[PDB]
């Protein structure tokens, strides 16, 4: 039922708005601006398209994670789709999230929003932290400790 | 095609004042295709002012003119010795090239 | 350049043919298209057949459709022009110049006098 | 193509495409630019390519340049001084004959235009103070005017197509760069490489380890680069120092 994201700085066509879309057949990605919306809708949104300067095209339940990430100018999506439940309603256990895809879009971001297929998800944040990892010893994530947390740590 | 036709049949002008010509067309030929010779009397004729507003090779910057359209009109500054030639209006806008119809510029003692 | 020198004319009769022929040097034919104009005494201008040396094109209007020839050769650079079966209305004096080439139109030719004659 | 009075702009990225193709030809007459050598034009990389097309006649090709003057260059197209690009005109003689007139252009105008701006209106310019709406009259003229492209004209009069192409030296991340040589590879050799940036000199083997679908080069310990897959065939290889002592 999740579908996708809208990004932004200021919600409006006035500024550049980039925009995410799972077509349950090819997920579609622009950063065409478009004027604002405040109740999304969906069925089998859209109304500016001025300066439309890119454009791409791609491909116990499940729960995906992702991890949205912005440094002068380029945006990374880190992707995973099958965790480890170890109890319901509390994702516990240890899970490593591989990069999925670049962009070059260089929109200036301050603020998104969820879209949902009208007729439950966790948001984190991020900090400049320091960690120490164990690699495997064929080149995956097995552990990870903070160094800022408990003495013992 | 478009025939070229002069208002003025001949100008018994006399010397020193400054008057214009014109030249008459059914219909809009070209902003710049027109163009001006001059025919002495047992001579070949010479093109002065071309493009409707630039200017040949040795004009003394005397002759002048401007217009578009139908009609186009050239002026002069103070008439001279030298000025009773002869004047022939062009067009190459249409396959068919014609001249104007002439006028047989004279001073007047 | 030595200004598109003509063939010369002379007195013909009501029924012949006269061969104009505009050879000229001083200046490339291979890209500057020629024209031919005639005026008769005290009468208005009137161009007669240009031909064009970029691919060696006639055309000329439609006052008399069918019988006015050109044949241009760069060869010897020289500008053939005929008429068939010339009628006593057809006295005039005529030029070959530069149409249609480059924008400063210029050179006229030093004329020659094509007449008819009855006597 | 579009006429001058209504240029045809278009915008280019997200591409890698060669420019020795264009110079290397000989259909395109002329090819005019000083910011930037045919040579080095595949050598640097661009952002922001924009592409201007149009048709005008031959005589005035002169007037498409960095600071000009010139009913077109002044009431139709406008080239700022500070211009990085390249202009590109060819003859189109046997693609726009008959003659043909459907092509127009702005005459009169109230003053220049900004740099890359399109002048497109409909009013009747009046040469005098009397206002004059609806229909053309005494010193009212119509804006616009045709070209008598015909067949069978000289050089100057004949239609020639334009297109200038103008960007900006990577104000962005890059979006359109130029192509990039590949070589053959060579084994147990001393070699230096310079594997997509990563350069250095050594020995190059065949390897058994596996690396995961989206690494590039892995290593040991001590920043010391190891084992790098060639992009092409996605293989990994091994990496030892060249014998001394
Ligand atoms: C995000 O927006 C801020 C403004 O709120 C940008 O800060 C300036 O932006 C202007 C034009 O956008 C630039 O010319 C300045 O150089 C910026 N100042 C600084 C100190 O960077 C900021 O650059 C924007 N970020 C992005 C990635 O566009
Ligand atoms: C590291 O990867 C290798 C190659 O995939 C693994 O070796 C095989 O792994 C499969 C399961 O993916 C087993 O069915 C085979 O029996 C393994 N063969 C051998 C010879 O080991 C290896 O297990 C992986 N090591 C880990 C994940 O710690
Ligand atoms: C680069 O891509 C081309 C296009 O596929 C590869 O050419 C062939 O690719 C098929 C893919 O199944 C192989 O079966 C053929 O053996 C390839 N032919 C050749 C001559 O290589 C090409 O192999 C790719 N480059 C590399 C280094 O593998
Ligand atoms: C989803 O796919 C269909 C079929 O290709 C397409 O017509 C439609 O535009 C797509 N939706 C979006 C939002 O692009
Ligand atoms: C591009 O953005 C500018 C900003 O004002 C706007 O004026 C223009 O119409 C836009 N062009 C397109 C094609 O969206």
């Amino acid at each position: 039922i999740i579908r996708g994201w809208i990004f932004g700085t200021t919600l409006d066509s006035k500024t550049q708005s980039l925009l995410i879309v799972n077509n349950a057949t090819n997920v579609v990605i622009k950063v065409c601006e478009f004027q604002f919306c405040n109740d999304p809708f969906l069925g089998v949104v859209y109304s500016s398209a001025n300066n439309c300067t890119f454009e791409y095209v791609s491909q116990f339940k499940n729960l995906r994670e992702f991890v949205f990430k912005n440094i002068d100018g380029y945006f990374k999506i880190y992707s995973k789709h099958t965790p480890i439940n170890l109890v319901r309603d509390l994702p516990q256990g240890f899970s490593a999230l591989e990069p999925l895809v670049d962009l070059p879009i260089g929109i200036n971001i301050t603020r998104f929003q969820t879209l949902l297929a009208l007729h439950a998800y966790y948001v984190g944040y991020l900090q400049p932290r320091t960690f120490l990892l164990k690699y495997n010893e064929n080149g995956t994530i097995t552990d990870a400790v903070d160094c800022a947390l408990d003495p013992l740590s | 095609q478009i025939v070229l036709t002069q208002s003025p049949a001949i100008m018994s002008v006399s010397l020193g004042e400054r008057v214009t010509m014109t030249c008459t067309a059914s219909s809009s030929v070209s902003s710049s295709y027109l163009h001006w010779y001059q025919q002495k009397p047992g001579s070949s004729p010479k093109l002065w002012i071309y493009s409707t507003s630039n200017l040949a090779s040795g004009v003394p910057a005397r002759f002048s003119g401007s217009g578009s359209g139908t009609s186009y009109s050239l002026t002069i500054s103070s008439m001279e010795a030298e000025d009773a030639a002869t004047y022939y209006c062009h067009q190459y806008h249409r396959s068919p090239y014609t001249f104007g119809g002439g006028t047989k510029l004279e001073i007047k003692r | 350049e030595v200004q598109l020198e003509e063939s010369g004319g002379g007195l013909v009769k009501p029924g012949g043919s006269l061969k104009l022929s505009c050879a000229a040097s001083g200046f490339t034919f291979s890209s500057y298209t020629m024209s031919w104009v005639r005026q008769s005494p005290e009468k208005r201008l009137e161009w007669v057949a240009e031909i064009s040396s970029g691919g060696t094109y006639t055309n000329y209007p439609d006052t008399a459709t069918g019988r006015f020839t050109i044949s241009r050769d760069n060869a010897k650079n020289t500008l053939y022009l005929e008429m068939s079966s010339l009628r006593s209305e057809d006295t005039a004096m005529y030029y070959c110049a530069n149409f249609g080439n480059y924008e400063e139109i210029a050179y006229w030719g030093q004329g020659t006098l094509v007449t008819v004659s009855a006597a | 193509f579009a006429s001058v009075y209504a240029w045809n702009r278009k915008r280019i990225s997200n591409c890698v495409a060669d420019y020795s193709v264009l110079y290397n030809s000989a259909s395109f007459s002329t090819f005019k630019c000083y910011g930037v050598s045919p040579t080095k034009l595949n050598d640097l990389c661009f952002t922001n390519v924009y592409a201007d097309s149009f048709v005008i006649r031959g005589d005035e090709v002169r007037q498409i340049a960095p600071g000009q003057t010139g009913k077109i260059a002044d009431y139709n197209y406008k080239l700022p001084d500070d211009f990085t690009g390249c202009v590109i005109a060819w003859n189109s003689n046997n693609l726009d004959s008959k003659g043909n007139y459907n092509y127009l252009y702005r005459l009169f105008r109230k003053s220049n235009l900004k740099p890359f701006e399109r002048d497109i209106s409909t009013e009747i310019y009046q040469a005098g103070s009397t206002p004059c709406n609806g229909v053309e009259g005494f010193n009212c003229y119509f804006p616009l005017q045709s070209y008598g492209f015909q067949p069978t004209n000289g050089v100057g009069y004949q239609p020639y197509r334009v297109v200038v192409l103008s960007f900006e030296l990577l104000h962005a991340p890059a979006t359109v760069c130029g192509p990039k040589k590949s070589t053959n590879l060579v084994k147990n050799k001393c070699v230096n490489f310079n594997f997509n940036g990563l350069t250095g000199t050594g020995v190059l083997t065949e390897s058994n380890k596996k690396f995961l679908p989206f690494q590039q080069f892995g290593r040991d310990i001590a920043d010391t680069t190891d084992a790098v897959r060639d992009p092409q065939t996605l293989e990994i290889l091994d990496i030892t120092p060249c014998s001394f002592g």
